[PDB]
């Protein structure tokens, strides 16, 4: 059953989402307008959602119990990793298999495989990007559950540059276990079933995007002319 | 390897 500090982590964690989670997506509006036809036609405001999403990414690693004792290169180096990947889960909330695509609210802010092809990626990654979304989706996770795999996601002591490891993973385990219990106790059978593994292994699946993810930057970001078109915050975190 | 804007925001 779920102890009183589980049930602690589980109430934070879910706060901390509701805080940089907007479900009416009301910010789109200051991102820079999507055009629809180039090449990179939806860059500039694809970019700036991946931007407005990293603050809000970092927002929620702040809240994670835990997370304040570690240091601020460790923080750091955290957040710079795993960002990218946070996106993609966070982002499974607006994904929807009607049609393959993140529904924000409007037409305007409903992304499809074209959308994100004119932001300069390829299906090498946007199919299997999409594959993800799919697979994640049908794990119908309760709020609490996605909650944790981002939190874990943000808390890996094997990225590269971490120092304190142990402690980071010592941090991580407190979330991994209040996620199994949780499964558990409040999640019923069938949709239990090796639930736990089959999360575990969507973090798997994100290394391999977040692979693909950092070579595909190198080469969109490699011609000045297109790094010009991100965000100070986007060309700090995912490099140059 | 300086990040101001990440280590900014992470308080
Ligand atoms: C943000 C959020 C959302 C969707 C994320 C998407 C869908 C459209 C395309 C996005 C924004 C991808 C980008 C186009 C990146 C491409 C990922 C590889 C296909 C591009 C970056 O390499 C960089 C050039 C800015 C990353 C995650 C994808 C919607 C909502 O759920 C809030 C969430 O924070």
């Amino acid at each position: 059953k779920l102890s009183e500090e589980q049930q602690h982590i589980i109430a934070i964690l879910l706060d901390a989402h509701h805080k940089t989670y907007d479900p009416t997506y009301a910010d789109f509006r200051d991102f820079r307008p999507p055009v629809r036809m180039s090449p990179l036609s939806m860059l500039p405001h694809l970019a700036d959602l991946v931007s407005y999403s990293i603050q809000k990414v970092i927002g929620f690693a702040k809240m994670i119990p835990g997370f304040r004792d570690l240091t601020s290169d460790d923080q750091i180096v955290l957040l710079k990793s795993s960002a990218i990947e946070v996106i993609m889960l966070r982002s499974n909330q607006s994904f929807t298999m009607d049609d393959m695509s993140w529904d924000c609210g409007s037409q305007d802010y409903k992304y499809d495989v074209t959308d994100v092809s004119k932001a300069g990626h390829t299906l090498e990654l946007i199919e299997p990007l999409i594959k993800f979304q799919v697979g994640l989706k049908k794990l119908n996770l309760h709020e609490e559950e996605h909650v944790l795999l981002m939190a874990i996601c943000i808390v890996s002591p094997d990225r590269p540059g971490v120092q304190d490891a142990k402690l980071v993973e010592a941090i991580q385990d407190r979330l991994s276990n209040t996620l199994q219990t949780y499964i558990r106790c409040r999640h019923p059978p069938p949709g239990s079933h090796q639930l736990y593994a089959k999360m575990i292994q969507k973090l798997a699946d994100l290394r391999s995007l977040n692979e693909e993810h950092s070579k595909q930057y190198r080469s969109l970001s490699f011609q000045p002319e297109n790094s010009m078109k991100l965000t100070p915050l986007v060309l700090e975190v995912f490099g140059n | 390897k300086n990040h101001p804007m990440l280590m900014n925001l992470l308080k």
